[PDB]
RNA sequence: GACGGAGCCAGCGAGUCUAACCUUGGCCGAGAGGUCUUGGUAAUCUUGUGAAACUCCGUCGUGCUGGGGAUAGAGCAUUGUAAUUAUUGCUCUUCAACGAGGAAUUCCUAGUAAGCGCAAGUCAUCAGCUUGCGUUGAUUACGUCCCUGCCCUUUGUACACAC
RNA sequence: UUAAUUGCGAUAACGAACGAGACCUUAACCUACUAAAUAGUGGUGCUAGCAUUUGCUGGUUAUCCACUUCUUAGAGGGACUA
């Protein structure tokens, strides 16, 4: 049982990759709010840093959060076996990244102008804000889209 | 206590624009000597036991 | 509803006055004797005339019924 | 040379439940009228053959599917007897609709 | 019913004349009580036997031989 | 008497089986654990990330002493479950067969099964030691 | 009593039962009964019965449900959401939970408390419509016993679906808290009050 | 030699087939014993029929059940009216009658489906409606 | 309620030698899938179709939240010659509206609706469809013609293409 | 009165026919008939394991025998409102 009884060191609302993150959630799922991190890239992250799991957000410590930060930008450092990321083999460098973020938006523009700029069919969808996956547009697509 | 109770002597039948509600005959249990028609809504058998607010109006709407 | 048709009512009356003594009260014997005494095509329709037959057959025992 | 036994298997395929079981009747008899020891007439899984399919040749109208289910009625049997005979029993106790099957076997 | 099968056979037939094609639906149904296949007698049919009754005897007696 | 794993709940002797072979520490966990959801159609790998190995352990040892002998694709879709596939209904997937292979090749070497020359994989005389005195200690827990 | 020894270890929990058919061995049928007259011997509680969960046939005759017993019906009421269609066990799980904190509440056997709270929850009159013009009007008279001991079990349960949704609470205290206020008589629970304002509006529009 | 009985019961699609002999008191479903059914909250269902007539006479009678087919809570009810009906059969074969009517009654009078099975059974579906009673959504316009 | 672990019970099917069908078991593989073999022309092999709701235990704890999966991004696979105007599935990234619903209206009285899954038609791949099968399984009423229709008797009619 | 032009009964109508019904198929009953390695069960029966006062399992017609209650499916029987 982790009957706490600590002292007065809880530490709130805390900025991550400049991202507002709650103390009193679970950091597991608290770390989702963080662009571009998902759950389960949030989970592995802290089974790798062998963090606590059954903690809140508030209970660890600086220095094991600067770790997994560090995990967060470095996935090929920490066993993460490539297929649990994000930009898989990207096109232009070929490297296999991860997009966090300040950059998730970045790459979400970064694609779109080079579809746009190829004239592909799917950039050009993404263009006049139709839909680009080929789905039915005649029924759906009026509320907000 | 303004309640009154009696008890089913005879079912008379169904009435009502829904068929929803019944005809039955009813004497008191506190005596045995005041019988009334009245209705009731759900399903109904002899010898049932009402519990009547007001023991006095008369059933209308009658068939 | 279990309402018997004309077809049962007509066998039936047709059995009884042919066969009364031999008819009784009792259904089972009456079923069974409802195979000797005709044919009916369906097990079933032959328990349907003698179901309709035994009541008759008390009916009868107890006054006359027309027809 | 002594007899030699066969342990052989007919199956009997057939619908009509009259029919595969005249057939039926004729083999088992005959093999009762040779005095043979042997398993029952084993009756498989009444094998419905069930298919949905519209009834409207066009599409208008309320919509109606109704199917055609089948009824395949299979027995097989079991026998121990000489070729002699068993020829026998192939060559008769046969009638349109049903397809008998002989299958020498070690059961 | 059922006694369609059992005694109605149909047929249906397209006859092309000069104009067009004529629907011909012959339906027939045989005689129940002829051929020699399943029941001769309709489900509703009733057949009642002659009860050949006789005559009530007062006289009891034995026959001994 | 006899104290056999029929007796005991299935639910406890799964979680002491787990605990047994935690203490006894002959389990070679793969390494590459934490990582597989346990299901091909799940999200996300159990919660108990340090002894949901040691349990499955023990639930296949279970299964395949109840049963004759059973292969892994019985083992997946047993260990299947259902997939919210989206905005379409649920359908009910195979689980990834990586667990379900390495736990009982982990069984194979201790002894808890064999290759069933019949079938897949079935009991053996050691899995009878182990699991049978198991039950018969926690029943006199 | 010098229980039974048998090849089978049964518990001493369920050997103590032989003597007296008890309502999950802890709620007894033994001094209980329905304290309304009108109600009595259709809020069926006579006959003995372990759980609420029977394989019977009350969907058959007119009144066969009426000789079902209580608790059975009160649990497949707990059944009523649109996605609990099926999970008759979950509710009667439910009805343990709930039970079980009646009893801690009041010192005595929790069935007479659900047993109080059908009968007073129970309306005993209201109106039906009449009139098929524009100006329709409700004309209000008594209700039969078994309509009544529906309406009870209906309303005590739907007071538990309004208040189980969206919150914290748990059902099971949900539902008893609402029946121990809807027996002791408090007019803080969902039911008992509108038990009593549809019995108000048959008393005014008459 | 040994006296067994045999007796079976029957839900919607849940059969169990159960061996009533001359014994210690062993009850058992598919190996596991009467104390181990599954769920808890329906276990003591199917102790039903032990209780109604107390255990004294099971001390000398133990029954083997198997069950197949079905779903749980059709088992649980089909291994109980499977014990009435063999406690029952036995009672009828070797006990006096005297007894074994008022076994049967007791049964009965507890709830009629101890030894009777309800002939409640699905009905086929019918194109138009997912339900074998309801139809599908209509369209006016 | 969701999540995770565990317990874990069907039926109705279908399936290739007039050929690439159904595939067990083992292996590779997070998965998707690939792989060697086995069995089956079929109550036998898939298959006790170990399916899901359900059950137990634990996490979440009133936060549009861990509900929700919409749109979109990247990669891995199968079928097809061909997946682009995403086939589909799979991996990860995003968690939008949606706090249960206005007039209106649909279907339904017992193994019933509804929850849940599976099979099959479709088919080279595609099942949110649909036929069936089952798993869990209600409430309410055993009625009335008020609403909607239909039918009958009488009635009225200048209509009969028939209001 | 019936679900019913289903019947009772009243009758210028009588006797009829088709539809409904009757028919058949499915589902539940049958410790009764017939059986069975493509269905199962019992055998300190065969062998072996388990835990040890003996209970649970694996190869058991191909390692045997006895059977059909569960399974199957033929013939029937069963309710016809008794």
């Amino acid at each position: 049982s982790l009957v706490v009884q600590e002292q007065g060191s809880f530490q709130h609302i805390l900025r991550l990759l400049n991202t507002n993150v709650d103390g009193n959630i679970k950091i597991v799922y608290a770390l989702t709010t963080i662009k571009g991190v998902g759950r389960r890239y949030s989970n592995l992250v802290c089974k790798k840093a062998d963090v606590d799991l059954h903690k809140r957000a508030g209970e660890l410590t600086q220095e094991e959060l600067e770790r997994i930060v560090q995990i967060m930008q470095n996935p090929t450092h920490y066993k993460i076996p490539a297929w649990f990321l994000n930009r898989q083999n990207d096109i232009t460098d070929g490297k296999d990244y991860h997009t966090l973020a300040n950059n998730v938006e970045s790459k979400l523009r970064d694609d779109l102008e080079r579809l746009k700029k190829i004239r592909a069919h799917r950039g050009i969808r993404h263009f006049w804000g139709l839909r680009v996956r080929g789905q039915h547009t005649k029924t759906t697509g009026r509320r907000r889209a | 206590t303004p309640v009154t109770l009696a008890k089913v002597i005879k079912v008379l039948g169904r009435t009502g624009s829904r068929g929803g509600v019944t005809q039955v005959r009813v004497e008191f249990l506190e005596d045995t000597s005041r019988t009334i028609v009245r209705n009731v809504k759900g399903p109904v058998r002899e010898n049932d036991i009402l519990v009547l607010m007001e023991s006095e109006r008369e059933a209308r709407r009658l068939r | 509803g279990r309402v018997r048709t004309k077809t049962v009512k007509r066998a039936s009356k047709a059995l009884i006055e042919r066969y009364y003594p031999k008819l009784t009260l009792d259904f089972q014997t009456n079923k069974r004797l409802c195979d000797e005494i005709a044919t009916i095509q369906s097990k079933r329709l032959r328990n349907k005339i003698a179901g309709y037959t035994t009541h008759l057959m008390k009916r009868i025992q107890k006054g006359p019924v027309r027809g | 040379q002594q007899q030699q036994i066969i342990k052989i298997r007919i199956t009997l395929t057939s619908t009509k439940v009259k029919q595969l079981e005249n057939v039926s009747s004729n083999i088992v008899k005959n093999a009762e009228q040779h005095n043979l020891v042997k398993k029952g007439p084993v009756r498989l899984p009444t094998k419905v053959l069930k298919i949905s399919t519209r009834k409207t040749p066009n599409g208008e109208g309320s919509k109606t599917w109704e199917t055609y289910e089948m009824r395949i009625h299979k027995r097989y049997i079991d026998l121990e007897a000489p070729v002699q005979i068993v020829k026998r029993i192939t060559q008769i106790t046969i009638e349109p609709g049903v397809d008998v099957e002989v299958v020498v076997a070690s059961n | 019913g059922q006694p369609v099968n059992d005694f109605i056979d149909t047929a249906t037939r397209h006859v092309l004349m000069r104009q067009g094609v004529l629907g011909i639906k012959v339906k027939i149904m045989r005689d129940p009580a002829k051929s020699r296949t399943g029941p001769k007698a309709l489900p509703d049919a009733v057949t009642i036997i002659e009860p050949k009754e006789e005559e009530p005897i007062l006289a009891p007696s034995v026959k001994d031989y | 008497p006899g104290v056999s794993v029929r007796d005991v709940a299935a639910q406890d002797f799964i979680n002491a089986y787990a605990s047994f072979l935690q203490r006894q520490g002959k389990l070679e966990v793969p390494g590459y654990v934490d990582i597989v959801k346990t299901s091909s159609g799940n999200e996300m790998p159990p919660q108990d990330a340090e002894g949901w190995f040691y349990k499955r352990a023990a639930s296949v040892a279970r299964h395949i002493y109840m049963r004759k002998q059973v292969g892994v694709g019985k083992l997946n879709k047993l260990y299947g479950g259902a997939k919210s596939r989206g905005v379409r209904p649920y359908k009910h997937i195979d689980a990834s067969g990586s667990i379900n292979r390495k736990v009982l090749q982990a069984l194979e070497k201790i002894g808890i099964v064999e290759i069933s020359p019949k079938g897949g994989r079935r009991i053996s005389e050691n899995g009878q030691r182990d699991l049978d005195r198991i039950a018969a200690q926690t029943l006199e827990e | 009593f010098t229980p039974v020894v048998l090849a089978t270890p049964i518990p001493e929990e369920v050997q103590q039962a032989q003597t007296e058919i008890k309502l999950f061995n802890k709620w007894s049928f033994e001094e209980v009964e329905v304290k309304d007259a009108s109600l009595v011997d259709y809020v069926q509680v006579r006959q003995p019965i372990f759980v609420a969960h029977t394989a019977g046939r009350y969907a058959n005759k007119r009144f066969r449900k009426a000789q079902c017993p209580i608790i059975e019906r009160l649990t497949n009421s707990l059944m009523m959401n649109g996605r609990n269609n099926g999970k008759k066990l979950k509710a009667v799980r439910i009805i343990k939970h709930t039970l079980d904190i009646i009893n801690v509440l009041t010192d005595q056997n929790p069935i007479q408390v659900v047993v109080d709270a059908i009968t007073n929850t129970g309306p005993r009159e209201d109106t039906t419509r009449v009139g098929g013009g524009g100006a329709a009007r409700r004309q209000a008279v008594d209700v039969s016993p078994l309509r009544r001991v529906n309406q009870a079990i209906a309303l005590l349960t739907i007071g538990a679906r309004e208040a189980a949704f969206r919150n914290i609470k748990t059902i099971a205290e949900t539902l008893a808290e609402e029946l121990i206020n809807a027996a002791k008589g408090s007019s803080t629970s969902y039911a008992i009050k509108k038990k009593d304002e549809l019995e108000r509006v048959a008393k005014s529009n008459r | 030699a040994v006296p067994s009985v045999q007796t079976f019961g029957k839900k919607k699609s849940a059969t169990a087939v159960a061996h009533v002999k001359a014994g210690k008191g062993l009850i058992k479903v598919n190996g596991s014993p009467i104390t181990l059914v599954e769920p808890e909250i329906l276990r003591f269902k199917v102790y039903e029929p032990l209780l109604l007539v107390g255990l004294d006479k099971f001390s000398n009678i133990d029954i083997r059940v198997r069950v197949t087919g079905g779903g749980h809570v059709s088992q649980v009810y089909a291994i109980r009216q499977a014990i009435a009906k063999g406690l029952v059969a036995y009672h009828q074969k070797y006990v006096d009658e005297q007894s074994k009517n008022e076994l049967k009654k007791a049964f009965t009078s507890y709830d009629r489906t101890l030894l009777i099975a309800d002939s409640r059974r699905p009905e086929p579906k019918k194109f138009g409606g997912k339900g074998a009673r309801s139809r599908f959504q209509k369209s006016y316009r």
